């Protein structure tokens, strides 16, 4: 059915912030759980946040449980990923999944997937 | 020992024909007769008789035994499921693109159904160049996996304590889901949820199965209300819901009374100047208390413009008739009617004015009509009432009749129609001119008297000469003896013409003889003779009859071309409209129509329409003035007022119409007073708990009805309609049991709910016999517990004369006090608060007394004392007496008279009422209520009630500090106004 | 010698293009050919002339092709077959023949959404409306629907000439009617002597709490397997809860149309987790007393009726698998396929066609022939293998017995078939016949078939023959006429057959040649093939999801629908539920439907050979006859002889 393009990846500085706009090609309501994935390499495809249809329901990992923020603006049909005091170790592919609803937390609930963004997150000199 | 095994062992060692006489004497009879009391009511197996009581004492005997246990026989050929879900997406589209290698593409986006079930799309093209292709099916396997079930009963009856049921299923095979289901609040029902706080609950729902969640809601008002559950799951994003709609209906049963029918003219009656009509209110001596009425007038222009109007439109000519249609003669509503109807309007060429457009539609109801009458043809061209009985001459008769009045219209097959022709005519007609009759009586005039029975043949012979009167031309060559036939059945006629002593036989053989010619000299003066008052042919005993009679005797009139005593006969007819603006069976509005119809043949000096009729309504401020003239679309006109008057009507000008003043109201529970000609008992018994039950069900109890005739012979066609309770519905293997067996005692049920109030269920029976109690028994199964359960009525009527009727009414009545669902929660106490007012938990002083009963509503402030308690299973009845008026109402009351108070039954233990106690009381002018005895003032939620301690006992603690505050109130609203 | 031959189809469908091939033997010059139909009797015409020359430009090959207009003559309304007489006058020598003729005037299709109703349902059902072509055309069609009573109920008559040759139909069961297998009947409105019907149930309105499926483990019954028939008896609720219980299940046996109920074989077993196992035992089966023996029991079929009673509710469901088959081996050999005639000397081929008990054809079953069992031949996807046998001349009536040897079996489950086939009649006892052999093979539009002429003569007036005339027959129509050249002192001659979309799904190849015979006589050597083309569409159309497999999708959801088919077509649709299309017995609308229609509709009644030098053109479905005295006998038979 719908397919997404990501966008607003790049390179940032160690500690700075960036927002991940994840634009929709269909009709973004009545997808009950949109959830970003992210895979670095080196690692297995694991989950960073999901929201609701609605909002308020979200599910984030330990790794960003107060440092990402995910949000969704169903009538621009977008989902965004705000990424605020990045570490160095979250450099990855970020990518936007379109899922069921069923069990957001893991990835085998997503029948339709994104293209992905680099973000590289570099440390301080070395 | 299963001893299935054994039965069905018993049953294969008979002969393959002849063979399910044992079947049927294995199974157990709910209505447990005997084996030779069964054996008498086994139709046609002479050695099947010997076979089922062979097979009945068997298994009776072996069932002697082992006091788990399978005792239900396994049958064989029969298929088991229908009802698939509908077919969609019917639509012809095609592809006109450029073709990409031959091969052309279009996308065509759609919205599958709301239902869980594996769609197969199937495809089918058509190209004028590459000819036909069939595609494979694609299949759509639409799926959800939490998915809410709303269980609901069909109709609940105001405050009833039912338990609807939220069913939530669980598909999902690896997870145990964790839902937060909760019921939204209606301020129509007291439910466990408020507006001071939600219902919300959580529950697990255990993997690939089900969970019953339960709410417990009582109705406190009639009409569709909305059941909404709310049901979001703790850990996915699943969040789902249902909103259904549950109608509750009145307390009582629903009437359509017939006030009053006034024929309209001003020319032949109402003499000097005009015509003035007063018509009376209704009874309503047993309305429903607090429920609504309506009052429809109704004006037809003419004497046959409603039964047209209703006879075209197709979703209004099953309410002609007040009776179901599920046998040969019934059914034909689907034809009869509006086949006279569109004959009427193509001889007075009204179609114009009326709707060319509509004439086709009305066709085509006729063709309805036509296919389902085929359902009851036999081999050989012969109908019969019901399949699986014996043709019947008169039913046959009346098609041939019917039909051959139908060639005109619609397509009839000739096979049909000559086939039965060619079988009355050869087998039926005896060289004597008498037709015979193989079956069981259809009609009370084709059982005839006993030891002579001449008028028996007369009646019947008649009839049959009326239906070949009428396919003359139409079916003579495939039957040449039409001649004969007529001149035979004629000579019969004419030849013990003067043997007949009902004035029905005289009327239907009148019209029989003057459709040939022969009805002139003394056959002449002995017909016109025996019409009493000179306007109907009348018996006492026998009500519609007499309505046909006058129809078949004005048809003869019209036959003859006498226009000289038809005026009476006509005001006659059009007032025999009692059960609403048409007539109970189906042959009396059939008769009634042909011949008012056939009044307007021309318009030789007949009366056009001009009517000038006005109303002076008490409920409205000014007059009503309606003029209906010739010429007009609609030669009806009605209006409807909710208030229950005697209004005065007064006609003026030229024309001759009908005033039909029907009322709608909610009557009582209570069983007939006077049962006219039917004796009826009803029981109902619980079933034991081992005794298997469906699984849904809950309950299960065996209801049990015994009927009999009052008259000297046999009734002739009679009617179960049983109204089930709520939660209710009948045990449909029992009925198949009843219906289909070899023991035969149903001839059909039918569970035809016409969504009115319950679902009823309509039993037909070929005859109730008069030596005895035709009794039945069968299974009823509570799918839905409810408490304060209203009881249903079970009303037993003949079909062709419909005052021979009994109505009566079922309860199981658990012992000596009220169960219902526990109270302790405030789902109760929301209940209790409609019925009478709310105290401050004791909290309770004279000037918040004084507050509200110095309310501007406040009409009467009464001191009772309870005289009697008669509290009956639907409404309590306090009969009270008033020993002063601490303010009288504007209803004169004295000082000693006795009020009877009315109460729900759900408000009983909020009351809890001791006798011969005092009691305050107050409320308003529109507590007073009309019924009679004229003591009608209904507690409800601005009635005051306290109970007055005696002066012996204010010596008490816990009683002076209100004795002496109720002594301050009776002064200090005796001597002191209210500043209010 | 002047030699004109005519040949037409054997039976002239109405309403229909019949190509007519006249040709011109031996005469170096043209000669003009005006061909006329007149009814039979009478100089009344119904066609005209149909001009058409035959120069040697075009090795006197000539074309008249024509339709006939339908018309009532001739006791077309009291029970005869109203010929005709075709005039086809070479200069002044005429060729006549009588031709039967048959008011067909199309095909006529029904499609019912479902076969199983409930009183008080839709019927939505379409008309197709196509020629003998199977071409969209417009006709007047009258649509009958029918109660088991045989009383049309609902008579309508339309004409589908811009509708393109579709027409939506809808019809409303009442509340109250007759039940049984009511039918709808559709004829054309030129020929209503010709009916299609489809028929449909419906029966009552019914719910059960759960469905129980009962069938066997084997798809047949090995008599001589001791094992005894195993059935399955499963059974859950409608939304897929196991359903806990017992069941009472009963054996019998179907002779026929009727049956034997055992009482010896009832037996209760319990359903447990929606699962039930029982056997009925080799035992209890041949202990039915009527003559006990096992090979009398071959050819009728069980039947398993099965009572599920459910343990928590008094709910009792039954169910009863019937068309169970009795076979003394689980292969069926049929020479149905095979031609009933062999040319004596010359190779013999045979189209032994392989089944299955249900019908369905085999795959990869190795077959040999009786004799010389020596030979190595598998079956294709078709059901077709071939096995040629090289005989030898003489005027025997050739009994081939034909067995298929596939191992890992136990070769008593091996099935034997044997065939008669009765010789050729040569005039003049000349010895002289062609064969036409085809590899067979499951063949697709667009290949190139190469048609192997085989021709065995003696030495006298072998020079004479310088072409082969072959007519391709298709939907009986003819569709390719030509000729074969030839050099002398050839035996072997190839022909490439280029099969386009129009040899579907099945067409027979006449083949023959005449010439002055060694006995002094017109010797006219023919013989024919029936070739069976893959049964697919003309056209193609499939529908598939769209964007992504859009997995299990939910209620309600809107999913991308993609249809593939022709362009310039219209495509009607219909969403019907899996459990009304499973159980419509075989009353489906398919394109297996359609071609087994068309199929059974062949003029043609013998696959490839004739009883006599005529027995060809007849078996083939052409009326042969010629100036110089060789014809046909004429048939009066429009539905073939069967065996
Ligand atoms: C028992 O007796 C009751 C008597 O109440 C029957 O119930 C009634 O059945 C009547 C017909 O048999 C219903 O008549 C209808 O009346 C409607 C009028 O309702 C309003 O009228 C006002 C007037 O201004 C409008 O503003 C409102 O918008 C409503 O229209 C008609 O609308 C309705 O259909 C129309 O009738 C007119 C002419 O009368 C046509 O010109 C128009 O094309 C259309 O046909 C119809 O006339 C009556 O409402 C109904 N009462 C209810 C609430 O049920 C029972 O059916 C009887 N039951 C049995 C079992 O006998
Ligand atoms: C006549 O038409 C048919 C069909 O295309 C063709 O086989 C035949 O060759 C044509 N006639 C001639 C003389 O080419």
């Amino acid at each position: 059915q719908v397919q997404l393009v990501e966008t607003g990846g790049g390179l940032v500085q160690a500690g700075g912030s960036l927002r991940l706009s994840c634009a929709a090609s269909g009709s973004i309501f009545s997808l009950n759980a949109m959830g970003w994935f992210r895979q670095a390499p080196g690692k297995e495809r694991e989950f960073v946040a999901t929201i609701n249809r609605s909002g308020g329901r979200t599910y984030y990992a330990d790794s960003v449980k107060g440092r990402f923020t995910i949000s969704r603006d169903n009538g621009k049909n977008m989902v965004y990923l705000q990424m605020h005091s990045l570490k160095p170790e979250d450099t990855a592919i970020y990518y936007c999944a379109a899922g069921t609803g069923w069990s957001p937390q893991t990835d085998n609930e997503y029948n339709y997937w994104g293209q992905g963004t680099q973000v590289t997150v570099s440390s301080h000199h070395h | 020992v299963q001893l299935t095994e054994k039965r069905m062992d018993k049953v294969g060692k008979y002969p393959k024909e002849l063979r399910k006489c044992c079947e049927d004497g294995m199974r157990e009879n709910p209505m447990r007769f005997s084996c030779q009391r069964r054996t008498r009511f086994i139709s046609l197996g002479e050695a099947c008789k010997k076979v089922f009581l062979d097979c009945c004492n068997y298994i009776t005997e072996l069932r002697r035994q082992h006091a788990l246990d399978e005792d239900i026989i396994a049958e064989e050929n029969i298929v088991s499921r229908s009802e698939f879900p509908e077919s969609w997406l019917w639509n012809v589209e095609d592809l006109k693109e450029p073709p990409k290698n031959g091969i052309s593409t279009k996308l065509m986006n759609i919205f599958l159904k709301d239902s869980i079930t594996t769609w197969e799309i199937l495809a089918v093209s058509m190209s004028d160049k590459k000819g036909i292709c069939v595609a494979d099916p694609f299949e759509v396997t639409v799926m959800q996996d939490f998915f809410i079930d709303l269980r609901l009963p069909y109709s609940v009856v105001r405050n009833e304590q039912v338990e609807i049921r939220a069913v939530l299923y669980n598909y999902r095979q690896n997870q145990e889901l964790k839902v937060r289901v909760e019921l939204l609040h209606n301020p129509a029902f007291c439910s466990l949820a408020t507006t001071k706080r939600r219902h919300q609950q959580t529950v697990t729902i255990p993997p690939k199965s089900s969970l019953s969640v339960p709410y417990v809601i009582v109705p406190l008002k009639t009409g569709l209300q909305e059941v909404e559950v709310k049901a979001a799951v703790y850990h996915h994003f699943i969040s789902d819901g249902v909103r259904k709609s549950l109608k509750v209906v009145p307390e009582g049963i629903r009437m359509n009374k017939t006030v009053a029918v006034r024929t309209l003219d001003p020319e032949r009656l109402g003499r000097e100047g005009v015509q003035k009509e007063d018509i009376p209110p209704a009874d309503l001596s047993d309305q429903v208390p607090d429920t609504e009425s309506e009052t429809r007038i109704l004006l037809q222009g003419t004497p046959v413009a409603q039964m047209t109007e209703d006879a075209v439109d197709a979703e209004r000519l099953k309410h002609l008739i007040v009776t179901p249609s599920g046998c040969g003669e019934q059914n034909m509503i689907g034809m009869t009617p509006t086949v006279i109807a569109v004959h009427y309007l193509d001889e007075t060429e009204q179609w114009e004015k009326f709707g060319l457009e509509k004439r086709q539609g009305a066709l085509e109801l006729i063709k309805k009509g036509y296919t389902q009458q085929l359902a009851f043809r036999q081999p050989s061209s012969a109908f019969a009432a019901f399949v699986k009985r014996a043709p019947s001459t008169w039913l046959t008769a009346y098609v041939v009749k019917v039909f051959s009045l139908a060639v005109n219209l619609i397509a009839i097959d000739s096979q049909v129609l000559c086939g039965a022709v060619k079988w009355l005519i050869l087998e039926k007609q005896k060289p004597d001119g008498v037709f015979q009759e193989d079956a069981p009586v259809i009609h009370q005039e084709m059982i005839g008297g006993l030891r002579n029975n001449n008028e028996k043949d007369m009646a019947l012979t008649a009839f049959v000469l009326i239906s070949l009167q009428e396919a003359k031309d139409i079916c003579e060559e495939q039957v040449n003896s039409l001649p004969g036939s007529i001149t035979k059945a004629g000579d019969f006629l004419e030849a013990n013409y003067m043997n007949l002593q009902r004035s029905y036989t005289v009327a239907i053989a009148g019209y029989a003889l003057a459709q040939m010619g022969r009805l002139k000299g003394p056959l002449l003066n002995k017909f016109l003779t025996t019409a009493k008052d000179k306007n109907r042919w009348e018996d006492p005993g026998k009500q519609l009859y007499n309505v046909e009679a006058t129809s078949y005797a004005l048809l003869a009139l019209l036959q003859l071309k006498d226009f000289d005593f038809v005026p009476p006969v006509v005001r006659w007819l059009n007032e025999q409209r009692y059960y609403g603006g048409g007539y109970g069976s189906t042959q009396a509005t059939f008769m009634v129509f042909q011949a008012l119809a056939q009044y307007q043949k021309d318009a030789p000096d007949h009366q056009e329409l001009n009517l000038d009729v006005s109303l002076q309504l008490p409920s409205r401020s000014s007059k009503i003035t309606h003029r209906i003239h010739w010429e007009s679309a609609s030669l009806l006109r009605s209006e409807e007022t909710k208030e229950n008057e005697g209004f005065t009507v007064t006609a003026e000008g030229k024309g001759q119409g009908t005033l039909s003043v029907v009322t709608m109201y909610h009557a009582k529970a209570k069983d007939q007073l006077t049962c006219n000609k039917f004796d009826l008992k009803v029981t109902i018994k619980p079933a034991p708990e081992t005794e298997k039950r469906p699984q849904d069900a809950k309950n299960t109890m065996i209801l049990e009805i015994c009927t009999r005739y009052r008259g000297d012979q046999d009734a002739t066609m009679s009617i179960l309609d049983i109204s089930m309770m709520t939660g209710f519905a009948p045990d449909t293997d029992d009925l198949k049991q009843l219906a289909n067996g070899v023991d035969r005692y149903i001839s059909k049920y039918e569970l035809d709910k016409a969504f009115s109030d319950r679902n009823t269920l309509i039993i037909y029976l070929d005859k109730v016999s008069h030596s005895e109690d035709d009794c039945l028994a069968f299974k009823v199964h509570q799918y839905f517990n409810v408490e304060l359960i209203q009881p249903g009525a079970v009303k037993v009527y003949a079909y062709y004369n419909l005052e021979e009727s009994c109505t009566r009414f079922y309860h199981p009545e658990k012992e000596d006090g009220k169960l219902n669902k526990l109270c302790r929660d405030e789902l109760c106490r929301c209940a209790e608060e409609n019925c009478f007012i709310q105290k401050s938990d004791d909290k309770v002083t004279l000037e918040e007394r004084l507050d509200k009963a110095c309310e501007p509503g406040v009409d009467y402030v009464y001191k009772t004392r309870l005289v009697k308690v008669q509290l009956s299973n639907d409404f309590d009845e306090y009969i009270m007496a008033i020993e002063q008026t601490i303010k009288s109402g504007s209803d004169e009351v004295q000082v000693g008279q006795q009020r009877t108070f009315i109460s729900p039954i759900k408000c009983r233990e909020a009351l809890k009422l001791e006798e011969k106690k005092h009691y305050l009381m107050w409320g308003l002018s529109s507590d007073f209520w009309g019924e009679k005895p004229n003591l009608s003032y209904i507690i409800g939620k601005d009635t005051w009630v306290e109970h007055w301690p005696e002066e012996d006992e204010c010596q008490d603690e816990e009683n002076q500090k209100q004795c002496q505050d109720l002594g301050a109130f009776t002064e200090s609203m005796v001597v002191f106004g209210c500043p209010n | 010698s002047p030699m004109y031959s005519i040949i037409t189809p054997n039976i002239l469908r109405l309403e229909s293009e019949e190509t007519m091939v006249l040709e011109a033997h031996d005469a170096q010059g043209d000669v003009p050919v005006t061909v006329t139909v007149h009814d039979f009797p009478g100089k009344k015409l119904v066609l005209s002339s149909e001009k058409t020359v035959l120069t040697p430009a075009t090795n006197h090959m000539g074309n008249v092709t024509f339709t006939i207009p339908a018309n009532r003559e001739f006791k077309s309304e009291k029970g005869r077959n109203k010929f005709v007489t075709v005039q086809a006058t070479f200069g002044t020598q005429v060729v006549e023949k009588v031709v039967l003729v048959s008011l067909q005037s199309g095909y006529l299709f029904i499609q019912t959404d479902k076969t199983i109703y409930t009183p008080g349902s839709t019927v939505l059902y379409r008309i197709f409306t196509v020629n003998h072509k199977l071409l969209p055309v417009g006709r007047t069609v009258m649509v009958n629907i029918e109660n088991p009573e045989g009383i049309p109920v609902k008579q309508d008559s339309l004409s589908s000439q811009n509708q393109l040759g579709v027409l939506p139909l809808s019809w409303d069961i009442p509340e109250l009617v007759n039940m049984g297998q009511w039918k709808i009947r559709a004829y054309y409105e030129n020929s209503p002597q010709q009916v299609f019907s489809t028929e449909f149930e419906v029966k009552e309105y019914v719910l059960p709490s759960f469905e129980v499926i009962v069938e066997p483990t084997e798809k047949f019954y090995y008599i001589y397997n001791e094992k005894g028939l195993e059935v399955t008896i499963t059974a859950r609720f409608l939304y897929g809860k196991k359903v806990e219980g017992t069941a009472f299940v009963i054996f019998g046996i179907q002779d026929g149309e009727q049956r034997i109920s055992l009482p010896e074989s009832l037996k209760r077993i319990p359903i447990e987790d929606g699962s039930g196992e029982v056997v009925l035992s080799r035992k209890v089966l041949l202990d039915g007393v009527q003559n006990p023996r096992a090979e009398d029991l071959v050819g009728k079929s069980l039947y398993v009726s099965a009572t599920v009673i459910l343990h928590s509710g008094s709910d009792m469901v039954q169910a009863e698998r019937s068309g169970i088959p009795i076979v003394t081996s689980p292969y069926q050999i049929h020479f149905t396929k095979t031609p009933k005639y062999f040319k004596p000397g010359m190779p013999f081929d045979l189209m032994v066609f392989v089944t299955n008990p249900d019908g369905s054809p085999a795959y990869r079953v190795p077959v040999a022939v009786q004799g010389e069992d020596t030979v190595q031949s598998l079956t294709q996807g078709d059901g077709v293998a071939k096995l040629s046998i090289n005989t030898h001349p003489s005027q025997k009536p050739l009994s081939i017995t034909v067995r298929t040897k596939k191992q890992e079996l136990s070769e008593a489950q091996q099935a034997t078939r044997t065939m008669q086939a009765l010789p050729y009649s040569t005039v003049g006892n000349s010895n002289n016949y062609l064969h036409l052999s085809v590899l067979r093979t499951e063949l697709r539009p667009g290949e190139t078939l190469n048609v192997n002429f085989l021709l065995r003569m003696d030495r006298a007036h072998e020079a004479k023959i310088r072409y082969y005339t072959y007519l391709i027959m298709n939907k009986g129509r003819l569709l390719k006429a030509g000729r074969q050249v030839r050099e002398p002192g050839q035996d072997l001659v190839v022909l490439p057959l280029s099969i386009t979309t129009d040899f579907i799904p099945s067409f027979r190849l006449v083949a023959y040649y005449t010439l002055i015979g060694a006995s002094g006589q017109r010797e006219v050597v023919a013989d024919s093939v029936w070739v069976d083309v893959k049964d697919s569409c003309v056209g193609s159309l499939v529908v598939k999801s769209g964007q992504s497999e859009d997995r299990q999708p939910v209620p309600g959801q809107q999913m991308t629908l993609k249809i593939e088919g022709d362009h310039g077509a219209r495509v009607v649709l219909v969403a019907v539920d899996k459990g009304v299309f499973v159980l419509n017995k075989k009353n489906k609308l398919t394109q297996s439907k359609i071609w087994d229609v068309v199929e059974k509709a062949d003029i043609g009644c013998t696959p490839g050979s004739g009883k006599d030098y005529a027995g060809v053109f007849s078996d083939a479905g052409l009326t042969f006859t010629s100036s110089s005295g060789q014809q046909t006998a004429q048939r009066a038979e429009l539905q073939c002889p069967q065996p």
